[PDB]
């Protein structure tokens, strides 16, 4: 798998967020983040 | 047998521990090739010479890319820097060295110290430069950008000198020589038969900035960290004429290409390059990549011929001419192929400047060639301790954007091709740069392991070289783009107030990266369902991956006007951080009507880029 699919549930938390957020989503950026940056693909 | 990576691999490692990179350096600081400013008989001389060993090599093809261009040169009368005390008049000193792209003019007035010409440093200053000329020194940012902030606040010329605390070299009355082009390419040329400076700007000896200083008021600040002579303003009876007469002259370069075509998709390519030319014997500067551009490319050939070696797609070599001048040739070559190179060039490796120590290994790069990178740290060695390069895990979070002086950054920033440079370097700059005293004798002084220091260097760019050529998949880490976006997004997202106060909503953009996301995410599942025999669903999805860097160049912009249309690693108003750097001034230097537009602009560039990523209409 590479590094989106791996880290996809925090994709999807931080967009859940962000539909909440417009009718502060920081953690669930910072989570992703987290999860992008110490991915290796190979 | 094929040949896998493995193979390749030592097979490469094998070639590399019997090379004589040290001779071809020497061979390149003989008189016959220095000094070689572009367009000059050594020049061409040393060409020839690149020409000639490439057709030795028996590559597949050997070719000449010729351009004419204008250049400034040092006029017949000298320049100079002269103090009036009216009464008295007397000579500074007549420059060896000059600044190309100055103004020709002649300026009188108060001299004031800047420090390195930052925009903070002119900020930090209790003189107000208007009116006057300033006095930098050389490091930190480049020429261009000094003389760039320095007009911005209306000083009327720029002298540059080395201090000897950052710049430690024995003879104080060197001369030196640099560029003032705030771009690459030939600003001058129309297309009929700018980033320029509208002040006088000059190189000076340190003897003679120490002159200067000696008819000047004001310790300098002790965290300037520079020489205890340096002062900051001239006395009030003395001021200071500074008098530039360069000339334009055109000049014929010529860049010297070879390619060993690929067996495969022989169409795409991967350009590696480097500097021929130099002011002064260039040795670090131009000779280091030239010798190692030549060993890459007798190597690769040998492997080709003679090992079994079959790269998929086609290495190019490129000797550039004009790189002192701001990457002219090899952004000539660029512009003649404008909207189309990055259908057929795939990565550019720059090799120049990749030997100036040994403590440190250094990467700037698109993201698209992290993943490249990380694996190359993970097989190459350090030339003096034997470890592995790969020691901090956390790397890619470090790295910083190519500059402007890099002759990578116009390949990517320009053309939209993923571009690397690297180096073994220290924390402190390489002195003789520029200089007359960038000799072989220096260098092989300095770094006595120079041979296995070039070696390494030639080692890293080889693996890159294989890994980006053997296989029927290209090593291009488009996924790395979603850390991109994602810290963007986050930059932004602490202006949230700000853009509610306007009546704006970030919806479009959140949404953009989600689908961008989700597109690099697919593309990745499609890779690995792919037949990696067929090589017609092969073509196809490389073809795909060839085209993310160059979409995220704006349509927007015209690449006359604003040619570093990339918005991330780009300059002007559509990029990225330039969204950010005007919406950090809303706490009426902050334009409104420019920040709408920023976004607008910048979330259908994001949105186009994910549609892009698809394959068919249908999907
Ligand atoms: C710099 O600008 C100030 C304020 O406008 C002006 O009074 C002064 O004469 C200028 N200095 C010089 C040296 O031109
Ligand atoms: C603000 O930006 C708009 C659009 O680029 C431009 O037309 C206008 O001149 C700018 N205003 C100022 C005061 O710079």
């Amino acid at each position: 798998e590479g590094c989106a699919s791996r880290c996809m549930k925090y994709n999807d938390e931080l967009e859940k967020c962000e539909a909440r957020m417009m009718s502060d989503c920081e953690q669930e950026l910072e989570d992703l983040l987290y999860c992008l940056d110490h991915c290796h693909s190979q | 047998s094929r040949l896998y990576w493995d193979d390749l691999k030592r097979k490469l490692s094998e070639k590399l521990d019997s090379t004589d990179f040290t001779s071809t350096i020497k061979l390149l600081n003989e008189n016959s090739y220095v000094p070689r400013e572009a367009g000059s008989q050594k020049d061409e001389n040393l060409a020839l010479y690149v020409e000639n060993q490439f057709r030795e090599f028996k590559l597949s093809k050997v070719w000449r890319d010729q351009h004419f261009v204008k250049i400034q040169v040092k006029d017949s009368a000298q320049n100079s820097v002269i103090i009036v005390d009216g009464r008295l008049v007397y000579l500074v000193e007549n420059p060896g060295g000059y600044v190309a792209y100055s103004k020709a003019a002649t300026v009188t007035g108060k001299l004031v110290h800047a420090n390195f010409g930052t925009k903070k440093d002119f900020e930090d200053l209790y003189t107000p430069v208007n009116g006057s000329i300033v006095i930098v020194r050389a490091g930190k940012i480049t020429f261009a950008e000094k003389v760039a902030n320095a007009e911005s606040l209306n000083a009327i010329g720029v002298l540059i000198y080395m201090d000897q605390t950052k710049f430690p070299i024995v003879n104080a009355e060197l001369s030196f020589f640099g560029h003032a082009h705030l771009g690459t390419g030939d600003p001058y040329t129309p297309g009929f038969p700018s980033g320029l400076p509208n002040i006088p700007v000059q190189t000076i000896s340190r003897a003679a900035a120490e002159k200067l200083f000696g008819n000047m008021e004001g310790d300098c600040p002790s965290d300037w960290k520079t020489d205890s002579t340096c002062r900051m303003v001239t006395s009030e009876s003395k001021n200071v004429k500074l008098t530039v007469s360069n000339v334009l002259k055109e000049i014929k370069i010529l860049n010297i290409f070879g390619v060993i075509k690929g067996f495969v998709e022989p169409d795409h390519y991967v350009v590696v390059g480097a500097q021929r030319d130099a002011w002064g014997p260039g040795a670090a500067k131009s000779g280091v990549g030239t010798a190692l551009l030549l060993k890459l490319a007798q190597m690769f050939s040998d492997m080709v011929l003679k090992d079994g070696f079959q790269p998929s797609r086609s290495i190019i070599f490129a000797s550039w001419s004009a790189g002192d001048f701001g990457s002219v040739g090899a952004t000539e070559w660029l512009e003649g192929y404008l909207s189309s190179l990055h259908l057929k060039a795939f990565t550019y490796i720059n090799l120049d400047k990749a030997v100036l120590g040994t403590s440190n290994f250094k990467v700037s790069a698109s993201p698209l060639l992290y993943t490249l990178i990380e694996k190359t740290m993970q097989n190459v060695k350090h030339p003096v301790t034997g470890q592995f390069l790969y020691q901090d895990s956390n790397w890619a979070s470090k790295v910083e954007k190519l500059t402007l002086d890099n002759a990578a950054f116009p390949f990517l920033a320009y053309s939209g091709i993923p571009a690397v440079s690297f180096c073994f370097c220290e924390d402190t700059d390489y002195p003789y740069l520029g200089t007359t005293m960038d000799t072989y004798k220096e260098l092989i002084e300095r770094i006595p392991e120079l041979n296995k220091v070039a070696r390494a260097a030639a080692e890293v760019a080889g693996q890159f070289v294989i890994k980006l050529t053997h296989d029927v998949e290209l090593n291009l880490d488009y996924e790395r783009y979603n850390s991109q976006l994602l810290s963007f997004v986050r930059d932004l997202n602490q202006y949230r107030a700000d853009i509610k106060e306007m009546g704006l909503s970030l919806q479009w953009l959140y949404s953009a990266r989600g689908d961008f996301f989700r597109a690099t995410s697919r593309l990745t599942t499609d890779f690995g369902n792919a037949e990696k025999t067929d090589r017609f669903v092969m073509k196809k999805l490389n073809d795909r991956v060839m085209r993310v860097e160059y979409h995220f160049l704006s349509p927007y912009v015209s690449p006359k006007e604003s040619p570093f249309r990339h918005v991330f690693w780009g300059s002007g108003s559509h990029t990225l951080p330039a969204l950010l750097e005007n919406l950090k001034l809303r706490k009426g230097a902050f334009n409104e009507t420019l920040f709408r537009n920023q976004l607008a602009l910048a979330t259908w560039t994001i949105q186009g880029a994910a549609n892009a990523l698809s394959g068919d209409v249908w999907d």
